[PDB]
RNA sequence: CAGGCCUUGACAUGCUAGGGAACCCGGGUGAAAGCCUGGGGUGCCCCGCGAGGGGAGCCCUAGCACAGGUGCUGCAUGGCCGUCGUCAGCUCGUGCCGUGAGGUGUUGGGUUAAGUCCCGCAACGAGCGCAACCCCCGCCGUUAGUUGCCAGCGGUUCGGCCGGGCACUCUAACGGGACUGCCCGCGAAAGCGGGAGGAAGGAGGGGACGACGUCUGGUCAGCAUGGCCCUUACGGCCUGGGCGACACACGUGCUACAAUGCCCACUACAAAGCGAUGCCACCCGGCAACGGGGAGCUAAUCGCAAAAAGGUGGGCCCAGUUCGGAUUGGGGUCUGCAACCCGACCCCAUGAAGCCGGAAUCGCUAGUAAUCGCGGAUCAGCCAUGCCGCGGUGAAUACG
C-alpha cells in the first residue's frame, strides 16, 4: 500500500505528502514517513539573442521533485478516506501494493 | 539592448507561472500546445474585454481555464449565454471538459498589462503619446501604486526616425527580487509601422 | 568501543572508527597500506594521530565513497582529527594551530559558458 | 602473403586501373586530390603538397 | 596517441571498441 | 519558402527519413526541441512568460 | 531582375530564379 | 559500403528498361536519374545517360566498371583549374 | 542550380454552379511529381408497404473574392541581443547662484569592491544604479528512512545476501550560523591593522542580476511590422546537383614531434545527466565493427557504465623509433528508400609531415592554469576535434 508524487514544485508536492501521510495516521495504524527521492533535473541552454551573438547563452532547468510514502496497515477507513481528498494541480500520483 | 524580462525573473518568487499542471516526457509538449492554442482564442476573441491574464489549470483529461478579465460583463454575456458560446467553442478545441472561470479585477489601474493595451490603443488611435504615458503613471500611482514606468518606442508621432519615450514616477526597482513588478507588453499598430508599449507597475515589496 | 567522525573533501565522503588496539588501519575492506599502495600522499591521513602520539594506541576502520583517493586522504585526516576529538576535547588545542578541526572547502569551480573552461578562456586576435 | 615488390605491383595496378575507366576516385589520381571526401579549400598539404602562394586582392587604398 | 584508432589510446578518444579495446 | 514548408513539415512523407522537427509556434527548423515542440527562441519567449509549466532560469 | 543578392542590375532585385 | 546482408542495389525502375533491351535486342542509349544505382554485369555494352544535375552525360560501360555506381562516372563540378 | 511538372494553388477565410461526394484499397504512364485513371459506398431531418427527391460533416471539377513570396529596405520599425561595462556612474524635485547656456547638490578631507560609508558644506531630500532579498557550494540541526545506508548481535550459497536497524553515509525540504558581534591598537567618525572563538572572517568561494545612455552596432532569414516589388510566377510539387568546389590567404581548434614517454596484461577511486519502435544486463557466432538470441527497468531499484590520468607487472633503449598517425590499396559492418558526388565505425596493408616552431602573439592570480576522462542538447546516422556541463589530479608567481 504505497503511493509515489510528482511535480515541478517542492511546495505543492511537499503539500500533499503530509496531508496524505496524515490521513492514514488518522485511519491507522503504520505510515511510513515521506522519503524525498532524489530530484531529476532537465536543463535547456539558449543562445541569448535570436542570431549571431553565440557568447551569450541564458540557462533553464525544469526540475521534477519525488516524494514516496507507504502506509503499512490498509484500515479499509482510509483506503476509503484516501480516493476523496484534496490534492492541487501541480502533482501526479501512482499508488502500489 | 540589455534588460532581463521582470516576470521571467520572479518565477519561484513574486510571480506564478500562468500553466500549472505536470506531464511526463512523452506528453508535456502537447498540452503546451492546447495552452497556447487556448490563449490564442481568447486573447483573440476576448480582447474587446481587457484580458489581463489566462491562468490554465490541469490535472488529467480536463481543465480549467481561468480568464482575469476588466469587464466581466462581456465574457459572461446576456445571461451565461455568451460565457457559453465559448466555453462551447473551447471544447471544440479541447476536446476535454472546458471548465471556464471568470475572475474580477482588482483594480485596472493595477494591472500592467491593462495600462499598457489602454496607451497602446490611444497611440493607435492618434494621441499624443508624451501625453499618454505621463496620463497613464498619473492614474497608477493615485491608485495608490509604489511606483510606475511606462515606454513607447518606435515611429513616434509618425516621425521617420524612431524614437523612445517613457516616463517614470515612484520608484522602480527592477534588480530588486522582493518588488513585486506587474510586467505588460502592448503592440500598437499604425499607418507607418508598430510601436512597442511596456508597463511597469510597482507594487510593494514582500 | 568506538569513537566516530566524519570526514569530507572535495565530493569525497569517509566514515572513520578510530578504535583502540595496535595499530591495524582498514579502508573498506582491504587494507590502508593496499588501498593506498604507491599513492606517496597516504602517510598524510594518519597526521592527526601524530600531533597527539595516537599512532600505536589506535586501531580504525574506515569507509570511503566519492572524489578520488586523495580527496579521501584529506576527508579520512578530517574524520579521524574529529573522531580524535570526539574521544577527548582536551585534544582540540594542539589539533587547531594545524588546521585539523577545519574543512578544505575548496571545490571545483564550475565552466561558465563563453569559455572552456571555468576561467580559461577562448583565444583572442584583435583580426 | 604477397609483399614487397608484388605488394606494390598490385596497388599500382588497383589505382591505374580506377584512372583508366574514368571514375571519381581516377580523376582525383590524375590531379592528385585528396580521394575520400576531405576538404580541399584548406588543407591536403599532404596529397597536395608545398604551398604554392600566389597573390591576392588588393586592398583598395585610402584615399 | 590518441590520433591512432590501432591502440586502445586511440579507442578511448574516438570512444570505439574492436580488437584493440574489447568490451 | 515559408508556408509551404510550415505545412510539408506535417505531411507524412514518402520516407521517414525526411522527417524533420519545426518549431510549432514560429515555424523554425533549426535548434528546436523535441521536449517543448519549440525552437530555443520561442522557448526563451515563454519561459520569461510563466506559460512554461515548472521552467525556471537555473543559476548555479 | 529577380530575387536577391547579387543584383541583377534593376533597382532593388536580384539574380535568383 | 552497403551491408552486402542487404540486396545490392539498383533502382529497379531502370533495371527493367535494361533487361527488356536485352531481351528484345539492345541497345538504345538510356537516360536516367539513378546515380546511387550500382553497375549490374547485365548493363555491359550499353550506354546509360546520367544525369550531373545538369546535362545526361552518355557513359559506355565495360566488364570492369562493374563494382561501381553509375554516379562515378558523371562528375557534377566542372573545374578546369584557377590561374 | 538544371530539368520535368501545378495554377483559387501546399495553407486560411467566404461566395456561387455541377457532381452529389465522404473515406479506404488498386491500375497505366513517368526519375518522381504530375497527367490519365477503378472501384465500391455516408449519415443528417425528412413525405417512406412508394418511385424516391431534397437538405447536411467533408471530398472533387470549373469559377470568383483571396491565399503565397527566406524577393528589397535593420537608413522607416517592434521585439530580442551584442558592446563600452558589473564600470561607479546617470539624474530628478524644491531652494540657492548666473542676463543665459549652465552651475550648485554629485565638489571637497577621510574610507570602501562601490555616488560604500563617515565628516565638512547654499543646500535639503528623492529616483535609476552599488549592496540586499533569489540560487549552487562549505559546518551544524529538525523532519523524514525506500529503490539509499550497514554501527553493533542472528543467520549467510559469503553479495547488506536474509533477520533486523535508520546510528552513520546519502538523498531533499525547512531552519541555524559571520555581524567587523568580542579583545587589543590607530582614528573626529567611517573604517583600517592584529588577535580569540569558530566549519567558515572581513562581501567565505561561485552564480543569477547589467544604470541614463553609446555605437543610424546586429537581426525584414525565428517572429512581428510600414512602405516598395512579383501573380500559369520572384508562388507550389518533384527528381538530380550544389551548400562538401581549391593556384591560394586568415581565424578558432584537434593530434603530435617523445623516455616526466609509448605499448601490453592485471588492479583500483568520481560527479552530473540520458533512458518503454528507449538503456540494453547476460549467453552464444565473429580477430572486430556488429549479429542473433535474451532477463531486468515506466527507473536512488534495471541499464548506458569500463571512468581515464593513477597503482603493479613486464616490453621498448634515444632510432623519424614499438615516437607520430596523415595519406593511399584491399576487405567488411551498421543507420538509412538510398551512403558516386558526400556518412560514422571495424580489420589487414600502407606508415607522410613533424627533432619543439621567423617577425609576431593568446590565456590564466587557486581547487585557478595545465593534464585526465565522463555526460547532455541536436540527432536515423554522422563528418563533434564544436558547444553547454561534470568531476579526478593539481602547480608556478605577484617585487612593484
Ligand atoms: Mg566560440
Ligand atoms: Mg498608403
Ligand atoms: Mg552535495
Ligand atoms: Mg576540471
Ligand atoms: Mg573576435
Ligand atoms: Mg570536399
Ligand atoms: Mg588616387
Ligand atoms: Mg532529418
Ligand atoms: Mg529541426
Ligand atoms: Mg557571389
Ligand atoms: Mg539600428
Ligand atoms: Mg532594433
Ligand atoms: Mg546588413
Ligand atoms: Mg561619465
Ligand atoms: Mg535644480
Ligand atoms: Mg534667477
Ligand atoms: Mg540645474
Ligand atoms: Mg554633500
Ligand atoms: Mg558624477
Ligand atoms: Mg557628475
Ligand atoms: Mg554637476
Ligand atoms: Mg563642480
Ligand atoms: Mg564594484
Ligand atoms: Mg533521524
Ligand atoms: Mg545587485
Ligand atoms: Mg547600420
Ligand atoms: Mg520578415
Ligand atoms: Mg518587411
Ligand atoms: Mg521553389
Ligand atoms: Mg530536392
Ligand atoms: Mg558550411
Ligand atoms: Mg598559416
Ligand atoms: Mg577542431
Ligand atoms: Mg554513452
Ligand atoms: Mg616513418
Ligand atoms: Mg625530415
Ligand atoms: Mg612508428
Ligand atoms: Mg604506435
Ligand atoms: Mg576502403
Ligand atoms: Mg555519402
Ligand atoms: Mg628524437
Ligand atoms: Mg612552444
Ligand atoms: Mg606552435
Ligand atoms: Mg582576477
Ligand atoms: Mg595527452
Ligand atoms: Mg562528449
Ligand atoms: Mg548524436
Ligand atoms: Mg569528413
Ligand atoms: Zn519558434
Amino acid at each position: 500500500i504505497r503511493i509515489k508524487l510528482r511535480g515541478f514544485d517542492h511546495k505543492t508536492l511537499d503539500a500533499s505528502a503530509q496531508k496524505i501521510v496524515e490521513a492514514a495516521r488518522r485511519s491507522g495504524a503504520q505510515v511510513s514517513g515521506p522519503i524525498p527521492l532524489p530530484t531529476r533535473v532537465r536543463r535547456f541552454t539558449v543562445i541569448r539573442g535570436p542570431f549571431k551573438h553565440k557568447d551569450s547563452r541564458e540557462h533553464f532547468e525544469l526540475r521534477t521533485h519525488n516524494r514516496l510514502v507507504d502506509i503499512i496497515n490498509p484500515n479499509r477507513k482510509t483506503i476509503e478516506q484516501l480516493m476523496t481528498l484534496d490534492l492541487p494541480t501541480g502533482v501526479e500520483i501512482e499508488i502500489k501494493t | 539592448g540589455n534588460k532581463i524580462h521582470p516576470i521571467g525573473f520572479r518565477l519561484g518568487i513574486t510571480r506564478d507561472w500562468e500553466s500549472r499542471w505536470y506531464a511526463g516526457k512523452k506528453q508535456y509538449r502537447h498540452l503546451l500546445l492546447e495552452d497556447q492554442r487556448i490563449r490564442g482564442l481568447l486573447e483573440k476573441e476576448l480582447y474587446s474585454a481587457g484580458l489581463a491574464r489566462v491562468d490554465i489549470e490541469r490535472a488529467a483529461d480536463n481543465v480549467a481555464v481561468t480568464v482575469h478579465v476588466a469587464k466581466p460583463g462581456v465574457v459572461i454575456g446576456r445571461g451565461g449565454e455568451r460565457i457559453r458560446v465559448l466555453r462551447e467553442e473551447l471544447a471544440k478545441l479541447t476536446g476535454k471538459n472546458v471548465a471556464l472561470n471568470v475572475q474580477e479585477v482588482q483594480n485596472p489601474n493595477l494591472s500592467a498589462p491593462l495600462v499598457a493595451q489602454r496607451v497602446a490603443e490611444q497611440i493607435e488611435r492618434r494621441f499624443a503619446v508624451r501625453r499618454a504615458i505621463k496620463q497613464a503613471v498619473q492614474r497608477v500611482m493615485e491608485s495608490g501604486a509604489k511606483g510606475a514606468k511606462v515606454i513607447v518606442s518606435g515611429r513616434i508621432g509618425g516621425a521617420e526616425q524612431a524614437r523612445t519615450e517613457w516616463a517614470a514616477q515612484g520608484r522602480v526597482p527592477l534588480h530588486t527580487l522582493r518588488a513585486n513588478i506587474d510586467y505588460g507588453f502592448a503592440l500598437a499598430r499604425t499607418t507607418y509601422g508598430v510601436l512597442g508599449v511596456k508597463a511597469y507597475i510597482f507594487l510593494g515589496e514582500v | 568501543e568506538q569513537y566516530y567522525g566524519t570526514g569530507r573533501r572535495k565530493e569525497a565522503v569517509a566514515r572513520v572508527f578510530l578504535r583502540p588496539g595496535n595499530g591495524k588501519v582498514t579502508v573498506n575492506g582491504q587494507d590502508f597500506n593496499e588501498y593506498f599502495q604507491g599513492l606517496v600522499r597516504a602517510v598524510a591521513a594518519l597526521e592527526p594521530l601524530r600531533a597527539v602520539d595516537a599512532l600505536g594506541h589506535f586501531d580504525a576502520y574506515i569507509t570511503v565513497r566519492g572524489g578520488g583517493k586523495s580527496g579521501q586522504i584529506d576527508a579520512i585526516k578530517l574524520g579521524i582529527a574529529r573522531a580524535l576529538v570526539q574521544y577527548n576535547p582536551d585534544y582540540r588545542a594542539k589539533l587547531k594551530p594545524l588546521g585539523f578541526l577545519t574543512r578544505d572547502a575548496r571545490v571545483v569551480e564550475r565552466k561558465k559558458y563563453g569559455k572552456h573552461k571555468a576561467r580559461r578562456a577562448p583565444q583572442y586576435s584583435k583580426r | 602473403w604477397k609483399l614487397e615488390g608484388e605488394l606494390r605491383a598490385e596497388v599500382a595496378a588497383n589505382i591505374k586501373r580506377l584512372m583508366d575507366i574514368g571514375c571519381y576516385r581516377g580523376l582525383r589520381h590524375r590531379r592528385g586530390l585528396p580521394v575520400r571526401g576531405q576538404r580541399t579549400r584548406t588543407n591536403a598539404r599532404t596529397r597536395k603538397g608545398p604551398r604554392k602562394t600566389v597573390a591576392g586582392k588588393k586592398k583598395a587604398p585610402r584615399k | 596517441g590518441k590520433g591512432d584508432r590501432r591502440t586502445r589510446r586511440g579507442k578511448i578518444w574516438r570512444g570505439t571498441y574492436g580488437k584493440y579495446r574489447p568490451r | 519558402a515559408r508556408k509551404a514548408l510550415i505545412e510539408k513539415a506535417k505531411r507524412t512523407p514518402k520516407f521517414k527519413v525526411r522527417a524533420y522537427t519545426r518549431c510549432v509556434r514560429c515555424g523554425r527548423a533549426r535548434s528546436v526541441y523535441r521536449f517543448f515542440g519549440l525552437c530555443r527562441i520561442c522557448l526563451r519567449e515563454l519561459a520569461h512568460k510563466g506559460q512554461l509549466p515548472g521552467v525556471r532560469k537555473a543559476s548555479w | 531582375s529577380k530575387k536577391s543578392k547579387p543584383g541583377d542590375g534593376k533597382f532593388g532585385r536580384g539574380v535568383k530564379r | 559500403p552497403r551491408s552486402l546482408k542487404k540486396g545490392v542495389f539498383v533502382d529497379d525502375h531502370l533495371l527493367e528498361k535494361v533487361l527488356e533491351l536485352n531481351a528484345k535486342g539492345e541497345k538504345r542509349l538510356i537516360k536516367t536519374w539513378s546515380r546511387r544505382s550500382t553497375i549490374v554485369p547485365e548493363m555491359v555494352g550499353h550506354t546509360i545517360a546520367v544525369y550531373n544535375g545538369k546535362q545526361h552525360v552518355p557513359v559506355y560501360i565495360t566488364e570492369n566498371m562493374v563494382g561501381h555506381k553509375l554516379g562515378e562516372f558523371a562528375p557534377t563540378r566542372t573545374y578546369r583549374g584557377h590561374g
